[PDB]
RNA sequence: AAGGUAAGUAU
């Protein structure tokens, strides 16, 4: 069943863990997915 | 046996050649001569 | 020597006690759980 | 006399200490006159566990060592050996230390 | 920041709680149950 | 406690370790009413029909039997003692007091490994027996 | 203060 849902792309990314990311490299690449948003670490107009 | 009374004039550490022990001092009245 | 006789009355009842129990001619001497059943 | 009371208080104390060190008929601990308990030998292991009191007792020699030591104190300024001053200096000094 | 090469955030790691009181845990049940075990063994699964 | 047998005085206590030859004599020299003798007569309650082939229980109230309290120095609330024709048996606890027993075991299988130990010692002709596990702790954690 | 008693035959 791992195999063949592997094969096809049963998953999604966002299902974790992917076997590719270990936990702490998985809160690693959490951590700079928020810090690449787009403007992700600015409040001048409120947004939060 | 069990049931039995105890014959008279009999001591319970004698007729078994039972040997006490002591730990301390502190424990048990004191020896008297 | 005040101090020492404070403390004084507070052990004398411990020595008294032990003493008494022991230089008589007779001497004396995890249960929670295992209590109500 | 207040010395005279002293001096046999501590010699009762000493004389129910020995009675309670000779309780079991075993005479190879010695208690001296300044309430220190020592062997009177190289006693053997068996003899070392069969001679152990309780905090209690060591703890009435200490205090009847005490004692001792006021009284001594108070005998020594009675026959001469030491001050007044000297004296309550010592008694300073017993109660400090 | 991938995009401008930049120094734009911090991160500060630290143990959770939750953690912690496992490996406490794992270390009791590892101490608790060595009456009758061996040093060496002892010493394995603490090392472990 | 009230299912083991029970010695009623000095002479039956004689007799119970004078009357076994190939069995080591278990006494529970004790209260039924103390606790914690409660729960050393409970354990050996379960462990009584175990240990038929190589021990005998039976159960002595020092106040109604105070014939041994001088000399085993009963004075402890609850104390455990085996005997192995007619011969007391010590075992190196590590408590100190190879005597006796003296507290509650809560284990029923640590019981049968001091007796079985008692038991292989006392047959081979020794009078102290190494306990299977040390008491110096009660290995709290 | 302890948790440091080898046990066994023989008088």
């Amino acid at each position: 069943l791992w195999y063949e849902a592997d094969k096809r792309r049963l998953f999604p990314p966002w299902i974790k863990p992917a076997d590719t990311e270990p936990p702490p490299l998985l809160v690693y690449k959490w951590c700079q997915g928020i810090n690449n948003l787009q403007d992700v670490w600015e409040t001048s107009e409120g947004e939060c | 046996f069990l049931g039995m009374p105890a014959p008279l004039g009999y001591v319970p550490g004698l007729g078994r050649g039972a040997t006490g022990f002591t730990t301390r001092s502190d424990i048990g009245p004191a020896r008297d001569a | 020597w005040r101090v020492w006789l404070f403390f004084m009355r507070g052990i004398t009842p411990l020595l008294e006690r032990w003493l008494g129990n022991l230089l008589a001619r007779q001497f004396e001497g995890q249960r929670v759980e295992s209590h109500f059943d | 006399d207040w010395v005279e009371v002293g001096l046999q208080v501590c010699r009762q104390g000493y004389n129910m200490l020995n009675l309670l060190i000779h309780r079991k008929n075993l005479n190879y601990l010695h208690l001296d006159y300044n309430f220190n308990l020592k062997p009177v030998k190289t006693l053997t292991t068996k003899e070392r566990k069969k001679s152990r009191f309780g905090n209690a007792f060591h703890l009435c020699r200490e205090v009847l060592r005490l004692t001792k030591l006021v009284v001594d104190s108070h005998v020594q300024y009675r026959l001469g050996n030491v001050d007044a001053f000297q004296l309550a200096d010592g008694l300073q000094y017993i109660f400090a230390h | 920041n991938e995009v401008t090469k930049e120094r734009t955030a911090q991160c500060f790691l630290r143990v959770d709680d939750e953690s912690m009181q496992r490996f406490h845990n794992r270390v009791r049940q590892i101490l608790m149950a060595s009456g009758s075990t061996t040093f060496t063994k002892i010493v394995n699964k603490w090392n472990t | 406690s009230y299912m083991l047998p029970h010695l009623h005085n000095g002479w039956q206590v004689d007799q119970a370790i004078l009357s076994e030859e190939d069995r080591v004599v278990v006494i529970r020299f004790g209260h039924d009413w103390d606790p914690t003798c409660m729960k050393m007569d409970e354990v050996l309650y379960s462990i009584a029909e175990k240990v038929k082939n190589f021990a005998v229980i039976y159960l002595v109230d020092i106040t109604e039997v105070p014939d041994f309290n001088k000399m085993y120095e009963l004075y402890d609330p609850c104390t455990v003692m085996f005997f192995f024709r007619n011969k007391h048996i010590m075992i190196d606890l590590g408590t100190g007091n190879n005597n006796k027993i003296n507290w509650a075991m809560e284990d029923k299988q640590e019981m049968v490994d001091i007796i079985e130990t008692v038991y292989r010692g006392a047959r081979k002709g020794r009078g102290l027996v190494v306990s299977p596990k040390d008491y110096s702790t009660k290995y709290r954690y």
